[PDB]
């Protein structure tokens, strides 16, 4: 809520992820938090099983409500970490909804 | 030393299975080249076919040389029938990729590969 | 805060402009290059310190669980602010 | 034509290198005072026949095998590749 | 204990003694006959006895294991004869499953048994196309997975995840060409072995 | 049985050494005790009682770290009381222990973690609130974050013992106990980052290592160290294609378990200031990018042009064996001998002839079973610290007796400083010393020469002191004669190999006979510049780094840095080893013996090899060691070399001799990519400021 | 009847299907990997690993990942002992260079040397 | 979203944007790295 990005670059979405779709570079921020500098998901390469959403410690990475996003080239469906943001900041009046109404499930 | 044979005791019958396979595949490379419709001559198929032999032709096991005559025999068989397509009896012509050359100036110009 | 290269193309939060060179902008003629605007540095730099009263205080996101995990910061240095790792939530101790 | 460079290749414990290791233990230091500018390259290995090699002016070099060999015939041979 | 399976040590000598009974049995041919902890009995023969052992288990009235449920080959590249062929057979009447292991190396192949069992031929089909075990009197013995014009054995430890080739669209010679194969993305090994062991039950000697 | 002992664990009947400790006699069999405190090259703590196990019959468990075990006694490493045991210890660390392990860096590298989920509960009955611990400010290669550390003192008793600086302890009682400095301390001393090494908790990490990978995303390639001619054996952990960290190797005759703080964090020289194009002068004169084939066109038709003494050759310290061979036979089929090295040995007597005149003799095992060390005009500490630790670890163990005859420098171990002075070594070759009574007392001699007192100008007349005072030596004490005694400390990767392949060292051959076309293999030390040297000369460099040598080439060639190609280095001890390729070259660099070899086969020599292995067959038809790798085979004829050196007249100096190495700030930027590393920059800052 | 004399090598490179560049034009290593530093166990020892020489791993134009050209770029492969790892290698046809294990030297521990009366190794912390 | 509207935070986009596809406006992919390597700069002066 105070608007500092929750991931916190500890790779570990990567790790558990099964198609490899996720590369997590990073390095200490100008104020030496940890964060990262490249968050890319490969969309072409995801299958779309929250497997990082429910190994991340710190809710940073979701799977969102989007579906309709389909794209007519296959470069608009390789993410970086600025479409991730992106797509957080336009979904997080749902996103958070969500997490809210499921959260005591998980 | 003392290993079990699985068609050939020796050299010579792997050889002649080898030339038995050698015949089929010379025979059968025009009606391949007939029915599928290949832009290559008889000459070419047959060529080939040669030179397949030719890079097996270093091996005097007559275990390794018995199962080589029995996957030749399998290829043969999916070209006998058109279980092979026409990209897959172009696969080996390699008509699209470059060869790497063997001199070390052109391998030391470009690429860390020896 | 985005700000432009001499180029003309946006500067993400982590620095990664092409240089004038740079072939690779051809990807961004007749096209965009998007910059997420909110840069989350600045965003945690313009929140406010916290006032406590104890040496010790624990930190979460702001949930019992829809925060991040549970640390403690000890706040001995007077000289400086302690700084959760998780979050950039700054604590100093009300030593008044 | 023109001595560059003589190496020694020989074995610390073998009785193939005896010879060339005696030569070395009585008349190395008088090789060198008669030529104090020729590099003579000394190496012993562990398991490596005892050979020599002559190099010359534009990189041509002679090998000469000398294993179960006497003292006296290996400082013959040092004198024929000094010599010619 | 709410988290620990039950053990069942009836069907566990039940399964010692059936062993013991083929064991007995087949002599000629039986070089090891284990039950694990699990229930479930292995025994491993020699190859020569595939054809006499997998016949036994076909019609034996003691030990009707008419249904073939699978037929797999193991990949174990350190032991002298590198395949482990795996028989894993169903009795119906006796409601049991037993497991018998062979081992082949690339150049010693094993009698087929289709024979006894028809789904073996399509089985056999497999383990050839992917591990090049050959089978001895196998009705039309070919590839079943692999691509038509593919080489080399896929499932294989040598053999690479990616392949040596990959297939793509050529407009010049208006084909499906095959060319070395060339990743972008470079799939990454991760070392995910702990330091420490986990099972001291398992604990090898020292070399 | 003479001394040994019958002892049991889970049944097995291993028999053990009197004095072997319960943690010693399982791993003997092969189970490994848990540990947090234990390490086998520190003094034994006790303290953090992970190791407790169960002896049969006896009620109360026992440390297996400390314990020696008696006679018949049966360990039950799997008992219910062990496993009891370990998980209420790892319990009572994982209570106050903070749940950092996202943003923490021991990922998959934590024994805290692993030894949890091997040992520990599978849960917390912890209902209180955690201690947190301020941090500290150690220096810019460790980052403390304290609040995780577990109070096992590791990193206290390797910088008592090791590092020996004695400046890490613990402050206050009880919870309240902390781990550090109790002052704002700025530890910095070489082989400081392997406190980060044997930290298990991630409270001391690498600061230059900051959040860049995961141990699960690296890749390791097992090589070895240059910028220090010890050789030790390292691993370099990669990740899709660049270098990300370095970390030791155990090699128990080398370097033990860890490396040096240059070799550790000298890495980032690695992606700063590297030649990545070949580049020749412009009309204007200038250098300007430009081909493989222009370039070496250029550099053939030159070499073409110049006959046999016109063309010389000068290698620096960063040098495989392969490329040395290379240049060697070029250079000979051009009919050119001058083939010089950076650093100077004497060539006088049988300086380059005789291997045993320029080798560490007694290797490092020979300082760990020697009783008397004489280190002649060098300093160990920042020349070679994993020989300085190494002379540290005998003299705690073994009571190694350490003088010292040169500049009174701040050696961790204290020393007897004989004065500085090249006049001592005449003194006690002649008998007049309370040293040469020491010696004639001893029984395991051994002399250590440094290869910054052979820099001198007497550096002939030094090697021929100290020789004679060896032979002096030998023949006043009974040694064995298979007791070496004449060591020499070479501080430069690429000297010993070019030694051994017969390259003369010291440019003062190209300073006698000045060249027109001049080959630079890395030569970044300035020996040779264009005011001694004529008006064109033709300066090639063949290098990695452009440092000194690239800005004054009329061409450039990019060569491989050592963790980019498979080459071969041999250390001070002769032990020739090899490093494996981590990443490729960037940019249009190559491997260096494939660039001379295209170089000579644009040009007309016809170099017999073609590939890797036919560079080894070079190598070994030159000298049939360097291809023998981890090989320590011996050398002799030591007389001969002694007895020629007499012959040898030159008078010492009446200079006192110093290292160029005083201090650490100097220790911390020696070669191209230490200065090219702003992580060294950080340390020399830091070392240099208030 | 059923045996035959065979004097070869065990070849079998012209059956497992990898070209001709991967098979001559490659080395393999042969090794008890390190012990890994920042840990303690020693549990990933006492396996021999075969790995393959590294080649170029360069960066993509479009988003920057590691691309790669050979396939036999992760191809560990584990073996219970170095002659196994030897003959497979000898018989896959690879070049190979094979390193010893490098075991731990067997040390003096002793607790009581932390209080000593006269040597050196009294320590002044616990 | 009229009796129980979502919690407004600053970073939230004010503005919807569709699907923008085969737009100016879609997106394009980067690397952010910084280039992980500098080469060198060879010296303006000729010479020495
Ligand atoms: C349309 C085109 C499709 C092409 C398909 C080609 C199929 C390739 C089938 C491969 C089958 C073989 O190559 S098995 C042959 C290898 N046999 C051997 O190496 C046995 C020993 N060989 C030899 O000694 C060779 O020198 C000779 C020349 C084959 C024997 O002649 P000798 O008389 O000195
Ligand atoms: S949902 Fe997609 S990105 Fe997430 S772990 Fe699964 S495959 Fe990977
Ligand atoms: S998105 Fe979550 S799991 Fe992934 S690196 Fe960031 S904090 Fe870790
Ligand atoms: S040191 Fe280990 S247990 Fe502690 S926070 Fe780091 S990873 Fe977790
Ligand atoms: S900082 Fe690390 S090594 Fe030092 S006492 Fe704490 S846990 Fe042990
Ligand atoms: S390892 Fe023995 S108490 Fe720590
Ligand atoms: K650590
Ligand atoms: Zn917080």
């Amino acid at each position: 809520p105070s608007g500092e990005e929750r991931c916190i670059a500890c790779k570990l979405c990567e790790a558990i992820c099964p198609a490899q779709a996720i590369t997590i570079e990073a390095e200490p921020r100008a104020d030496g938090s940890r964060r990262t500098t490249r968050y890319d998901i490969d969309m072409t390469k995801c299958i779309y099983c929250g497997f990082c959403q429910e190994a991340c410690p710190v809710d940073a990475i979701v799977e969102g409500p989007n579906f309709e996003f389909s794209t007519e080239t296959h470069e608009e469906l390789l993410y970086n970490k600025e479409k991730l943001l992106n797509n957080g900041d336009k979904w997080e009046a749902e996103i958070a909804a969500n997490i809210q109404a499921d959260y005591l499930y998980r | 030393t003392s290993v079990k044979p699985i068609f050939s005791r020796d050299l010579n019958e792997a050889k002649r299975r080898v030339r038995e396979l050698y015949r089929a595949w010379y025979r059968e490379v025009p009606n391949t080249v007939h029915l599928m419709q290949l832009d290559i001559t008889v000459k070419q198929g047959r060529d080939k076919v040669r030179e397949m032999f030719m890079k097996n032709a270093h091996v005097t096991d007559p275990r390794v040389v018995d199962l080589l005559v029995i996957k030749g025999k399998m290829e043969l068989q999916e070209t006998i029938k058109v279980w092979k397509q026409r990209t897959h009896v172009m696969r080996f012509f390699h008509e699209t990729e470059t060869p790497r050359p063997k001199d070390f100036l052109s391998k030391f110009y470009m690429g860390h590969d020896p | 805060g985005v700000q432009v290269s001499p180029s003309g193309e946006k500067i993400t939060h982590t620095g990664q402009v092409y240089d004038e060179k740079d072939y690779r902008r051809v990807r961004f003629v007749d096209r965009q290059k998007e910059v997420n605007e909110n840069f989350a540095i600045d965003l945690i730099a313009q929140q406010p310190v916290n006032e406590v009263e104890h040496r010790i205080i624990a930190c979460d996101g702001g949930g019992g669980a829809l925060g991040h995990p549970k640390v403690y910061i000890n706040l001995d240095k007077e000289t400086k602010t302690g700084t959760c790792g998780y979050c950039g939530l700054q604590f100093k101790q009300h030593h008044h | 034509l023109g001595l560059r460079e003589i190496r020694v290749h020989l074995c610390q414990r073998s009785p193939g290198s005896q010879g060339v290791r005696d030569f070395i233990v009585q008349r190395y230091v008088e090789l060198k005072k008669a030529h104090p500018n020729l590099p003579i390259l000394i190496r012993e290995c562990s398991e490596v026949q005892p050979k020599l090699w002559a190099r010359y002016a534009f990189g041509q070099e002679k090998t000469v095998s000398l294993n179960n060999l006497s003292a006296d015939e290996v400082t013959r041979a040092m004198q024929n590749v000094l010599s010619g | 204990r709410p988290t620990v399976r039950p053990r069942s040590d009836v069907t566990h000598k039940q399964l010692s003694a059936f062993g013991e009974y083929v064991a007995e049995i087949l002599p000629k041919y039986v070089q090891q006959v284990q039950v694990s902890c699990l229930d479930e009995l292995e025994i491993c023969i020699h190859p020569d006895g595939v054809i006499p052992t997998l016949t036994f288990l076909r019609d034996h009235t003691n030990a009707q294991f008419k249904s073939l449920a699978d037929l797999t080959a193991v990949d174990v590249p350190t032991r002298q004869n590198r395949f482990e062929i795996v028989y894993n057979l169903l009795s119906l009447r006796f409601n049991s499953r037993i497991r018998v292991k062979t081992y082949a190396d690339e150049l010693t192949p094993i009698d087929s048994i289709v024979s006894v069992h028809i789904a073996a031929n399509w089985y056999e089909r497999e383990v050839w196309d992917m591990f090049g075990v050959f089978f001895f009197n196998h009705p039309d013995l070919r590839r079943i997975l692999t691509d038509y014009g593919f080489e080399g054995h896929p499932f294989r430890k040598d053999f690479p995840l990616t392949g040596y080739v990959e297939l793509r669209y050529d407009d010049e010679v208006k084909r499906v060409v095959a060319e070395p194969v060339e990743l972008a993305q470079e799939f990454r090994k991760f070392d995910l072995n702990s330091p420490w062991e986990a099972f001291p039950a398992y604990r090898q000697p020292p070399e | 049985a003479s001394n040994l002992i019958e002892v049991f664990v889970d049944g097995q009947s291993v028999m053990v050494e009197p004095g072997t400790t319960v943690l010693q006699a399982c791993e003997k069999v092969g189970m490994q005790i848990p540990r947090f405190c234990y390490h086998e090259r520190l003094s034994v703590a006790g303290n953090c009682r992970m190791c407790l196990v169960e002896i049969e019959k006896a009620p109360k468990v026992v440390a297996a770290c400390a314990m020696p075990v008696m006679k018949g006694w049966n360990i039950l490493t799997n008992s219910e009381k062990s496993k009891k045991a370990r998980e209420g210890v790892m319990e009572f660390l994982l209570a106050n222990h903070p749940l950092d392990c996202p943003i923490c860096d021991q990922g998959g590298e934590c024994d805290l973690q692993d030894q949890s989920m091997m040992f520990g509960s599978d849960r917390s009955r912890f209902l209180e609130g955690k201690r947190a611990v301020e941090d500290k400010n150690i220096g810019p290669l460790v980052k403390t974050i304290m609040t995780r550390c577990i109070q096992c003192t590791r990193c206290i008793r390797f910088a008592s013992e090791i590092a020996g600086v004695d400046d890490l302890g613990t402050t206050g009682r009880g919870n309240d106990m902390q781990v550090g400095t109790y002052i704002e301390k700025m530890f910095m001393s070489e082989l400081s980052g392997n406190v980060i090494d044997i930290c298990p908790v991630g409270a001391l990490t690498s600061k230059p290592y900051a959040f860049t990978a995961r141990p699960w995303e690296t890749r390791k390639t097992e090589s070895i160290d240059v910028m220090d001619a010890v050789g030790s054996n390292i691993v370099v952990s990669t990740r899709t294609g660049e270098v990300m960290r370095i970390l030791p190797r155990m090699h128990e005759d080398i370097n033990e378990e860890w490396i040096s703080d240059k070799t550790r964090f000298a890495y980032d020289g690695l992606k700063r200031q590297r030649l990545t194009e070949p580049m020749v002068r412009n009309e204007k004169g200038l250098l300007t990018y430009t081909s493989w084939e222009d370039a070496l066109s250029r550099v053939a038709g030159m070499l073409q042009n110049f006959e046999g003494n016109a063309v010389a050759a000068i290698a620096g310290g960063l040098v495989d064996a392969e490329a040395l061979v290379a240049l060697k036979d070029l250079l000979n089929k051009v009919d050119s001998d001058n083939l010089c090295t950076e650093e100077i040995f004497p060539t006088e007597g049988a300086g380059t002839d005789l291997r045993s005149n320029y080798l560490l003799n007694t290797t490092i095992a020979g300082v760990e079973e020697a009783d008397v060390v004489l280190l002649v005009g060098t300093n160990p500490r920042f020349e070679a610290p994993l020989f300085n630790a190494r002379i540290r670890k005998s003299w705690l163990h073994n009571d190694l007796k350490v003088a010292l005859i040169g500049s009174p420098v701040d050696l961790t171990y204290r020393y007897d400083h004989l004065g500085d002075s090249p006049k001592i070594l005449q003194d006690i070759a002649s008998g007049r010393h309370s040293f040469c009574e020491v010696l004639k007392d001893a029984k395991k001699p051994m002399v250590v020469l440094g290869s910054s007192a052979l820099q001198r100008d007497d550096g002939a007349a030094i090697l021929v002191a100290v020789s004679n005072m060896v032979q002096k030596i030998r023949v006043t004490t009974g040694v064995a004669a298979e007791w070496k005694v004449m060591n020499i400390l070479h501080r430069i990767a690429s000297q010993v190999a070019a030694l051994d392949l017969g390259y003369k060292p010291g440019v003062e051959a190209i300073r006698k006979n000045p060249p027109k076309m001049l080959f630079l293999l890395g030569a970044d030390g300035g020996c040779i510049t264009r005011q001694d040297l004529p008006k064109d000369c033709f300066i090639v460099y063949q290098g990695h780094h452009g440092d000194v040598g690239a800005p004054m080439a009329d061409v450039i060639l990019p060569g491989a840095a050592y963790t980019e190609k498979s080459a071969t280095y041999v250390n001070t001890e002769g032990r020739a080893q090899q490093t494996k390729v981590a990443v490729t070259p960037p940019g249009l660099a190559r491997e260096d013996w494939k660039i001379i070899r295209a170089l000579s086969e644009i040009a007309g020599i016809t170099l017999p090899y073609d590939t890797l292995d036919q560079v080894r067959n070079r190598l070994e038809e030159v000298s049939p060691n360097l291809v023998r790798y981890d090989d320590i085979e011996e050398t002799n004829y030591f007389q001969q070399a002694s007895e020629l050196a007499k012959l040898v007249n030159q008078e010492v100096l009446a200079d006192p001799l110093v290292p160029p190495q005083l201090t650490i700030k100097d220790f911390y930027m020696t070669d191209s990519i230490s200065r090219a590393s702003q992580t060294m920059a950080k340390c020399v800052k830091a070392v240099t400021e208030g | 009847t059923q045996l035959i004399t065979v004097d070869e090598k065990l070849d079998i490179t012209t059956l497992t299907g990898v070209p001709e560049e991967h098979i001559k034009t490659r080395k393999v290593r042969i090794f008890v990997p390190a012990r890994n530093n920042m840990q303690s166990g020693v549990n990933n020892t006492k396996k021999w690993k075969m790995e393959f020489d590294t080649r170029e791993r360069w960066e993509n134009p479009l988003m920057g990942w590691a691309s790669t050209a050979d396939p036999l770029s992760n191809m560990v492969l584990t073996f219970s002992a170095k002659e196994d790892a030897i003959a497979f290698a000898e018989k896959n046809g690879w070049s190979y260079d094979v390193e010893e294990k490098k075991v731990p030297k067997p040390k003096s521990k002793s607790y009581g040397a932390n209080f000593s009366w006269n040597k050196r190794t009294r320590v002044s912390t616990k | 979203p009229t009796t129980n509207p979502p919690t407004a935070r600053k970073f939230i986009w004010t503005n919807h944007k569709f699907n923008v596809s085969a737009t100016p406006e879609q997106y394009v992919p980067y690397s952010t790295t910084r280039k992980k390597i500098h080469e060198w700069v060879p010296p303006s002066t000729p010479y020495k």
